[PDB]
């Protein structure tokens, strides 16, 4: 079974990214402006 | 024909990215607080200071620790124009790379010696115990 | 002294916390004091941080505390399944030990009055022992309880009296003056006797090759809490008090350095050759361990510069990676109860995540670029080149053998066929995965800023 | 073992290494005749104690020959695939563990499963009794046949 | 691959041996009892017919043989069809 | 300058295609021939900024 793998793939990416994207913009928001 | 020609049409491909440099840059020109070098004051080195203050030989300490950071980074900027010398020659070289060598070498030399077999540990007592050698 | 509070603090949480919930209270707050801990990382270019009278934060410590703030929960997450029937009280008087245990690291890393320093180093001793000797596994642990033991006391009681003496014959035992009112011992036969008190503790808790007897015995028995500790920690932290004092000493060093580099030396190449023919894996990680250790010890006793940039990181690194390789095994202990390797056989065939755990673990472990365990190890094999061109062949044979048993614990108890009958195993947890992910994220993040770890130096 | 099974797999195996030696199905096939001419030309029938040294000497006269590598088919131990499929040969108990949703997606070769499982967990007391009715203490055969049910 | 164009294979080896008759060969046919071929001819209609697939012949197996049958029986068990 | 670089680091991508679902699509590996072949395309490019001026960096 493929399952719990994939499973555990799909949340740990998912919260890396879920905190990854507003650091990334903020880092390009202070990177074009201040 | 000339093939390089090409190269103006990926100049083309350089120029979005140039536009792109002033879409940014305005806006970075808009607001523009900023910071400015810190220096610090000389201070009375520890071969002066008496055998038991701790307070002269850490101020000292300290200062002989940042003399020695800084010499470090002068040794980095010379051997990066070191480099510069070396890949700048087409395949000639020992030439001005020779220039550079000389200094080089004498600046490799003496801080070598300033700062050799002191081990790690490393402290401006010991500096001094090596100059008096 | 805002780290070391709430540290302080889990513990009436631990006890008043809800007898289903514990694990959850824990590893939260254990995960939120590491975020804090990690501000402590900063430092300063040149002045070493300071704080209360009685603590500070050289650069050379800071790394180390932030990885031990940083285990906590990580052996929280491996043990929370490995107990479950124990009773509730005693379970909540488990964790207790965890965490007393780390309070006692946060306290001896950031010293500051080696007596201080001291009284915690051995204080250590206690919870880990306990741990070993209570929940470890099958019978042999009783006696392992021992070596682990007096191998630390014998050696640690003689740097007592050392250390007492010092503040004696000279003015304060604090490390801050120490550093600056340093002044050299020399030959003599009393001062030789001086440098073997103030050595022989330190090396005996980062194992040396005649005398790492203990250790390999100790990680048989323990239960994995007690693994990773005993093995990430313990013995850095030796390796971090000899680093400590050896701003005194010199230039009898210089003398006496020889005969415990041929220990090491040796003992390296040794070692890890024993390490090439073990029955079972949990000891084979062991041995693993010694084998690199000496590296260490060698690259103190050098004391040149390059050495000491080389000691940390790599002290650092093959925290990490031990502990990694052991709750890895711990796993494939529990799926099988088999601990002998030769049972365990095709596991990749039967479930693959793991089995790429195994590849970064291992593969970490025999250090290819740009590992920090692998650049740990450079600028040492550096130091030691300057220090004796002949060096080198020995180094070399390291990493030869450093190869192939790293190599060949993944290749015995993974490529090849499943045993047929061993219906045990049962398709990974997601605790397990996010445990070992947990370990090796943070050691390949750390690659990208050596600079923050290579310490003092 | 027995002489007769021996001599005969020491035909196979000389044979074999014969080919491999010979290469062209052609001057194969000619020394392999010329081969069993010479099994039979010699002493198709004897008394044993020479025979077994008619075997001794074959075995030198083979080894010296042996060529250093035969050809081996890839299924063979030798093989250039021996076991490249080992990767693959789950066994079957481990699908019982995919858990409902991906074991509804198969509801027949499941259900099909369970048939099976079924059979074997119904029937396994009665190989238990025959496996223990046939056996003397226990000798060096291996199986029993079936009489009913099973085996 | 099917286990009629397995025993038809099979049989399409046996015919051309010269030693059998083909007229009396047949899929249920003996071996000894009926046919003399002995052994050591039995080691070369194995070989030889193992060598058109490809497929190897365990020696222990190969000693039983004899009707073939049970030899389609075999490849058909090695082959799984 | 950009284009040896660029004719570097496209390859990396596809890797980080990886943990994405057209990675475990039968899908992929066409990406990768193709990506090859754009990374060759774009691979000439310098060759011949180097023959006739024939300039290093």
């Amino acid at each position: 079974s493929g399952f719990y793998d994939r499973r555990f793939l799909k949340l740990m990416r998912f919260y890396i990214l879920l905190t990854g994207i507003p650091v990334a913009i903020g880092i390009t928001l202070v990177n074009v402006f201040i | 024909p000339v093939t390089y020609l090409t190269k103006i049409f990926d100049l083309l491909v350089d120029r979005p990215v140039t536009l792109a440099r002033e879409f940014i840059e305005q806006q970075h020109a808009k607001n523009r607080y900023y910071y400015y070098h810190r220096e610090f004051r000389r201070v009375p080195d520890i071969t002066e200071c008496e055998e038991k203050d701790i307070l002269c030989m850490f101020e000292a300490e300290m200062q002989w620790r940042r003399d020695y950071k800084v010499d470090q980074e002068i040794v980095n900027i010379i051997q990066e124009r070191l480099k510069a010398c070396q890949q700048r020659e087409g395949e000639s070289y020992r030439q001005n790379c020779a220039k550079e060598l000389e200094q080089f070498t004498q600046v490799s030399k003496a801080f070598q010696d300033r700062y050799s077999d002191l081990g790690a540990h490393y402290s401006a007592r010991k500096c001094l115990a090596k100059q008096k050698q | 002294l805002k780290i070391i509070i709430p540290t302080t603090m889990l513990l009436p949480m631990t006890w008043m916390s809800k007898h289903n919930m514990i694990w959850i209270n824990a590893t939260v707050h254990s995960l939120l004091i590491s975020l804090i801990s990690l501000s402590l990382l900063n430092q300063l270019g040149e002045n070493s941080l300071n704080f209360s009278l009685t603590f500070f934060s050289d650069s050379l410590s800071a790394p180390l505390l932030v990885l031990t703030t940083w285990l906590l929960p990580l052996m929280l997450m491996a043990s929370q399944s490995h107990l479950s029937k124990e009773t509730t009280t005693r379970k909540k008087l488990y964790i207790t030990m965890l965490i007393l245990l780390q309070l006692f690291l946060i306290m001896t890393f950031t010293a500051t009055e080696l007596i201080l320093f001291y009284i915690l180093f051995e204080a250590t001793l206690v919870p880990t022992l306990i741990i070993i000797t209570r929940w470890g596994n099958q019978t042999e642990r009783l006696n392992a309880g021992l070596y682990f033991l007096f191998y630390t006391l014998a050696g640690s009681l003689p740097l007592l009296v050392a250390l007492v003496y010092i503040q004696n014959t000279t003015g304060s035992l604090n490390f801050l003056i120490i550093h600056y009112w340093s002044h050299p011992l020399s030959n003599s036969w009393s001062n030789i006797f001086m440098w073997l008190a103030c050595i022989m503790a330190f090396m005996v808790k980062m194992p040396l090759y005649g005398l790492h007897l203990w250790l390999p015995k100790a990680h048989v028995e323990a239960p994995i809490a007690g693994s990773m500790v005993l093995a990430a920690v313990l013995l850095k932290l030796g390796g971090y008090g000899m680093m400590r004092i050896t701003t005194i000493l010199n230039p009898l060093t210089n003398y006496m350095a020889y005969p415990f580099l041929m220990l090491s030396m040796w003992g390296m190449i040794m070692t890890s050759s024993i390490c090439l023919r073990q029955t079972d894996l949990k000891s084979l990680i062991a041995y693993s361990s010694v084998s690199h250790m000496a590296l260490v010890i060698v690259a103190i006793m050098i004391q040149t510069p390059w050495s000491f940039m080389g000691a940390t990181a790599l002290m650092i690194a093959h925290g990490l990676t031990s502990s990694m390789l052991f709750c890895l095994a711990n796993t494939n202990y529990e799926r099988v109860h088999s601990r002998t390797m030769i049972l365990a056989r095709g596991l990749q065939t039967l479930l693959p995540l793991m089995a790429t755990w195994w590849l970064m673990a291992s593969l970490t472990n025999l250090a290819l670029p740009p590992s920090i365990n692998l650049i740990g190890e450079l600028f040492i094999i550096t130091a030691s080149f300057s220090w004796s061109n002949i060096t080198i062949i020995l180094m070399g044979m390291n990493m030869m053998i450093t190869a192939l048993y790293s190599l060949y614990m993944l290749i015995t108890t993974q490529r090849g066929k499943y045993t047929h009958h061993i219906n045990n195993i049962k398709a990974s947890f997601t605790r397990e995965n996010a445990l070992m992910a947990l370990h090796i994220l943070p050691l390949l993040l750390l690659t990208l800023n050596p600079k923050m770890i290579l310490g003092p130096l | 073992l027995t002489h007769q099974q021996k001599v005969l797999r020491l035909y196979k195996r000389a044979l074999r290494h014969l080919e491999s030696w010979c290469v062209h199905r052609d001057k194969y096939r000619y020394f392999a005749c010329l081969m069993r001419a010479r099994f039979d030309e010699h002493k198709n029938e004897k008394d044993m104690v020479k025979a077994t040294q008619l075997l001794r000497q074959a075995e030198e006269e083979f080894w010296y020959g042996q060529h250093p590598q035969p050809y081996i088919f890839p299924e063979s131990p030798g093989g250039t695939s021996y076991e490249r499929y080992e990767c693959y040969k789950v066994p079957e108990w481990c699908l019982d563990d995919w858990h409902p949703s991906e074991k509804a997606m198969y509801p027949d070769y499941f259900a099909k499963r369970e048939q099976w499982k079924r059979l074997r967990r119904e029937s396994w007391e009665r190989e238990v009794k025959q496996l223990q009715e046939e056996t003397p203490p226990g000798g060096p055969r291996t199986e029993a046949l079936p009489p009913a049910r099973k085996e | 691959l099917t286990l009629e164009a397995i025993k038809d294979r099979v049989l399409y080896v046996l015919k051309l041996y010269d030693k059998i008759d083909p007229e009396k060969l047949s899929v249920n046919s003996h071996f000894m009892k009926d046919l003399g071929l002995d052994s050591l001819d039995q080691v070369e209609i194995i070989m030889a017919m193992e060598d058109e697939f490809g497929f190897e012949i365990p020696d222990i197996d190969a000693e039983k043989l004899m009707c073939p049958q049970e030899i389609v029986d075999y490849i058909a068990d090695k082959k799984d069809v | 300058a950009s284009l040896t670089l660029t004719t570097l680091i496209i390859l990396t991508i596809p890797i980080m295609m990886s943990n994405s679902n057209i990675y475990k699509t039968n899908l992929y590996p066409n990406y990768v021939k193709t990506t090859v072949s754009y990374a060759f395309t774009l691979s000439l490019v310098p060759l011949l900024m180097f023959m006739h001026t024939g300039q290093e960096m």
